[PDB]
RNA sequence: UGUAGGAGACCGAUAGCAAACAAGUACCGUGAGGGAAAGAUGAAAUAGUACUCAGGAAUGAGCAAUUAAAUAGUACCUGAAAUCGUUAAGAUGGAACGGAUUAAGAGAGAAAACAAGUAAAGAGGGGAAUAUUCUCUUCUUUAUUAAAAGAAACAUCAGUGAUU
RNA sequence: UCUUAACCCACUCGUCUUGAAACACGGACCAAGGAGUCUAGCAAAUGUGCAAGUGUAUAUGAUUCUUUAAACAUUUUACGCA
RNA sequence: GAAAAAAUUUUUUUUUAGAAUCUUUUUAUGAGUAGAAAAUCGUGGGGUUUGUGUUGAAGCGAAAUACGUGAGUUUUCGUGGA
């Protein structure tokens, strides 16, 4: 540490290279559920999937 | 840009006329110039200038 | 080594998207920046089209 | 509103497809717009800025005069059409159809 | 990004900006905080004073919901009124605005700031400033103690 | 363009024409018909066989008509009775034109010919 | 030394070649700017391979001028006959590398019809 | 501020239509660079060795 | 050889020209140096200068405190080179002539309802070219984070410069020589 | 990870997987193991060097010969530098090169580094008048008057010296 | 332009070192390859958009479906930070 | 907003600037390792614009009355064939 520069907070210490994991399927994997519950409720005839709270 | 009147007018409504519920940009304002009027010359031209 | 832990992507603010597209629009509107961004323009018979 | 041909000098003074510079000495710096009058790159030469400008250019095997909405003509018949629509100016735009005519 | 940098600027310059006689190595006085007041207590001392020791007893799980806390200033109590309704207020001596601060989403009132005088206003909240109390009976308005 | 399932790759398309099984082979041994024969068959372009009869429309060859002697699916090249050039020996043989350089006047007819035939117009 | 011609006066003929280029065959005689200690150039020893500076820069009415008289200006195109008629008092035409004879004698002729010679006039002939 | 809307026959002119309000926007010319290049940074693929 | 401080050169410091591509700005810039220079007047070159300066020097003015400054002023022209913001500690408004570089909507709108008026400074410059009768205001310089944290070092004797702090927590920087129980204290 | 798709602001044969290939091979290690180098003629070899002569043969040459092309012949695309060969020119009394400044040689060049217009007869091109009459133009060609431009030289000034 | 000449001047470059022409260290030669980067968090700077708010998070939605792996939208007290 | 020359007052020849990181003008200044800044020039790819291609480009060797203080840029001949 050195001059102004605030104390840092960072754990990357451990081995955190391969406990590390990047999100580039998120659009797609949105489009996937979108489809997915789509075809199911289509199968049900058209009819309500929903649940009432 | 070649647009159908159709589309101008959708347009128009979209970023606020007629205030449509489902077509409006929810709450959404357009912005406004900070120069009035960009004719600079016009002002140097003027009497009062 | 390359690796993807590489930011490619950033967040592009909302009010900020909305203000491009529009000032696009507006730009778009504009005969004498057609002509300048390279449309051939001598023949139309509206500004904006 | 929002919009002025100074305005678009700003837009516009490194960014036009007509705008060309040589590398070669870096002395020379051109607008060849249709309605630009003189080559160079100013706005008073621009063809972006004059309201209803007038240009004499040269296209498809042909002098043409131009006018800005946007009207186009191919001596006497550029005399003539100089001293109708028109507004150092006359002077210049005779000067160049005097180079532009003899050209094959 | 790459065509900017400092070693854009700096190609061909050896050590480069980073000291020919230092001949840069990493982390010369050791690793992260670590040197803190055994070789870097001058800037810690200088730059970040209370760092070290041990203060106060300790409370196992804050659970920080508990104590929670959105408070508003009395000061800026008309501003939950809008413009036209505030002014049919001011307009009508025989009527006072009920404000419901919870409802809009908060707790405490407290006593920065001014209340028009001759101006009753009633104020329903879960605490209030000892402040804020004073001045909304000060100006005749009420308050409401509400769950 | 639209389809997803097959690449849009310039790798994928060159190993496919490499690698060719022989119906794959005998399309890309077809040529285009004469203009009437289209008319009459409803169809543009016919996988060649043995004993027909094509006119060559490009390369040094071109104007020339003539019967397909021998077809060299291997190479893609197609042998017609009077485009002989000698060798460096002074052997003749028969030059091997690529079909994408003739137009087909006579198709020879058979069985499988008239099965094709039935089936495209 | 220096090289005068009308009004048009260039401070310097020979180029800044690179220090010693031919001692260390691997150097290039291209300059290339010595960040050495007692390196014989920038510690600033006479009788050495000097160094290039910006006082031995080109006059403003000059700057970048041939003994032609005229600013040269490469050409690629037919097109750019446009601006060069009304330059063509200030400015000489040279025809780029790549250019097709075809091509290449058309600007040629058109260079003739500005009343223009092109400085590289006789290549590709 | 009108302007004029045209048939798909360009020989004919249909109903004027008043611009819309959008065109009236300022141009940020340099907002708009630099929104497309952080856009165009969101287009990109990922790299790794 | 002749001796020379600073080696004869005056080597005055600030801005040189905005450094925004903002054609607006650019063309106002432009406008606002052209009436600096020919006009007799401070006023002018003082707005041209303070349209060029950097944001964290164009801070936002508030309403209340134009309106506070303007109420001895009372017919008079304010021209801000900054933002006006809104207040909602603020009840009603007694009526404004302002020139901004900026207005929030809701400002704006305000002042508008309370039968004021919204100035650009192009406007500005058409009515009141030689700045008689107007009144030049400025936003606090000051009040920014940034600035809480200049000065003194922290736990160093008479000190008040905010920590750049670790975290929010309970435990953290209010021990060694920020307490007089733990080492020392400031 | 296995298999199948689809990809790219990725690499372009010293890179990219160790592997664009008959490579997890050759090869090395007692063994566990360690582990390469290694792509491209041409459109077409169903164009892959026929023939002749001199040679023991290899090879070589050819009046002979494929190809658009063979200092393109399968150790085949392009073919840099280092390196070494041939011819010519120069230099050469214990270095070698350099800087600054001239010189003599050896090369190169006409684009500013001379000659507008005028007349004659060849080659082209256009515009107007109501497809072809009128008319405007640029290059070659014969010779025929300008001129300008720089370098010299002296004089004349103005600035700056030195001299008596 | 190249080429020798000739007068005058001209010490191995890099390098660490207060100090190298050195009896200091590295360099036979040539070609290709060959070294301040990327992520996280933070800071100041400057630009930009908005302002007592701000960001739209996970996600939902669509007459969104080669390029679309983005773009667009979000039926008034969610959360971060202020 | 008219200056000159050539002809035979009128014909012919040249020129005729307004682009703010801009143009005109003036004066002062010009050392430099470690170091900081700015202006440049080049390489791979991307979008964009408007071009160059087998009446041989790139590439490569040798050059150029070439241009740039400079890195470099531009170009000629030879090879070369996408």
């Amino acid at each position: 540490v050195a001059h102004n520069n605030v104390l840092p907070n960072v754990h990357l210490h451990k081995w955190w290279q391969h406990r590390v994991r990047v999100n580039f399927s998120k659009n797609i994997k949105k489009k996937k559920r979108r489809l997915l519950r789509e075809k199911r409720r289509k199968a049900n005839g058209g009819t309500p999937i929903e649940k009432l709270h | 840009c070649i647009w159908s009147e159709s589309a101008f007018k959708k347009l128009d409504v979209i970023y606020g006329k007629i205030h449509e519920k489902k077509v409006t940009k929810k709450n959404y304002i357009l912005p406004k110039s900070i120069v009035h009027n960009p004719d600079i010359y016009r002002i140097i031209h003027s009497d009062k200038v | 080594p390359t690796k993807i832990w590489r930011r490619w992507g950033r967040k592009v603010n909302l009010k900020e998207k909305r203000y491009a597209v529009c000032s696009s629009i507006a730009a778009s509107g504009v005969t004498s920046l057609v002509l300048a961004r390279g449309h051939r323009i001598s023949h139309l018979k509206e500004v904006p089209l | 509103s929002n919009v002025s041909n100074a305005l678009v000098w700003e837009l516009t003074r490194k960014s036009n497809c007509f705008i060309k510079k040589n590398k070669a000495g870096k002395k020379g710096v051109f607008l060849c717009d249709p309605l630009n009058v003189n080559y160079k790159n100013t706005p008073s030469s621009s063809g972006l800025v004059k309201s209803n400008s007038t240009n004499v250019t040269l296209k498809d095997g042909k002098v043409v005069f131009s006018v800005k909405v946007n009207q186009h003509f191919k001596m006497k018949n550029v005399e003539k059409l100089l001293q109708q629509h028109g507004s150092k100016n006359k002077e210049k735009l005779l000067k160049k159809y005097k180079r532009l005519s003899k050209l094959y | 990004a790459t065509r900017f940098k400092k070693n854009r600027k700096k190609r061909g310059h050896v050590s480069a900006g980073h000291g020919r006689v230092g001949k840069h190595r990493k982390h010369p006085g050791g690793r992260g905080k670590a040197g803190g007041l055994h070789h870097m207590r001058i800037n810690f001392d200088k730059y970040h004073p209370g760092y070290f020791g041990k203060v106060g007893m300790r409370h196992l799980n804050l659970l920080k919901n508990r104590t929670y806390c959105p408070t508003i200033n009395v000061d800026k109590l008309w501003g939950l009124l809008p413009e036209e309704k505030k002014k049919e207020f001011s307009e009508n001596k025989d009527i006072a605005p009920v404000i419901d601060v919870t409802r809009k989403g908060y707790f405490k009132v407290l006593g920065n700031g001014k209340l028009k005088h001759n101006q009753p206003i009633v104020v329903k909240a879960r605490y209030f400033s000892s402040v804020a109390e004073k001045k909304i009976k000060a100006v005749g308005g009420q308050c409401i103690l509400v769950a | 363009k639209f389809n997803k399932q097959k690449s849009s790759s310039r790798r994928k398309m060159r190993k496919a024409h490499f690698t060719a099984p022989a119906g794959l082979r005998r399309k890309i041994m077809s040529s285009k018909l004469s203009k009437e024969l289209r008319l009459k068959y409803k169809t543009r372009s016919l996988p060649v066989r043995k004993d027909d009869e094509v006119l060559i429309c490009r390369g040094h060859n071109h104007g020339r008509e003539g019967k397909v002697v021998k077809i060299n699916r291997k190479r893609y090249k197609i042998y017609v009775e009077r485009v002989t050039r000698e060798k460096v020996n002074g052997e003749s043989t028969f030059i091997g034109i690529h079909p994408s350089n003739v137009v087909l006047t006579k198709l020879k007819v058979d069985k499988n010919r008239k099965k094709i035939l039935d089936r495209k117009a | 030394a220096v090289k005068k011609v009308g009004k048009i006066i260039k401070k310097r003929t020979k180029k800044f070649t690179r220090f010693q280029s031919n001692r260390f065959m691997r150097v290039k005689p291209a300059w290339r700017k010595p960040r050495g200690i007692d390196c014989r150039v920038r510690r600033r020893y006479k009788g050495t391979n000097l160094m290039p500076s910006i006082g031995y820069g080109s006059n403003k009415k000059t700057k970048f001028l041939l003994p032609n008289n005229k600013y040269k200006y490469v050409v690629k195109n037919v097109k750019e006959m446009e601006p060069l008629i009304m330059n063509h008092t200030k400015y000489c035409v040279q025809i780029a590398h790549n250019v097709s004879s075809k091509k290449r004698k058309q600007i040629i002729e058109r260079a003739k019809q500005m009343n223009v010679s092109v400085i590289n006039a006789k290549a590709r002939l | 501020p009108v302007a004029n809307v045209y048939s798909t026959n360009g020989k004919n002119v249909v109903g004027e239509v008043e611009i819309p309000v959008v065109f009236q926007t300022p141009i940020r010319n340099d907002l708009i660079q630099s929104v497309y290049t952080n856009m165009s940074k969101n287009r990109r693929h990922p790299y790794a060795v | 050889g002749i001796a020379l401080k600073n080696v004869g050169r005056i080597k005055k410091h600030g801005r040189k020209h905005l450094v925004s591509k903002n054609p607006y700005l650019r063309l106002l810039v432009k406008l606002y140096n052209f009436l600096a220079r020919r006009t007799n007047a401070n006023f002018n070159k003082i707005i041209a200068k303070r349209l060029i300066m950097p944001k964290r020097y164009r801070p936002p003015l508030s309403l209340s405190k134009l309106q506070y400054h303007m109420a001895n002023h009372p017919n008079d022209i304010a021209v801000v080179v900054g933002s006006i913001t809104d207040d909602k500690r603020l009840f009603s408004l007694k009526q404004l002539k302002v020139c901004a570089l900026r207005f929030t909507e809701t400002a704006r709108k305000r002042i508008e309802d309370a039968g004021g008026e919204c100035l650009t400074f192009d406007q500005l410059a058409l009515k009141y070219p030689t700045g008689k009768k107007c009144v030049l205001l400025r936003g606090p310089t000051k009040a920014r984070t940034a600035e809480k944290h200049f000065g003194k070092a922290p736990g160093k004797p008479k000190s008040k410069a905010r920590p750049y702090v670790r975290s929010k927590g309970r435990k953290f920087e209010k021990a060694r020589g920020r307490r007089k129980s733990r080492a020392y204290k400031k």
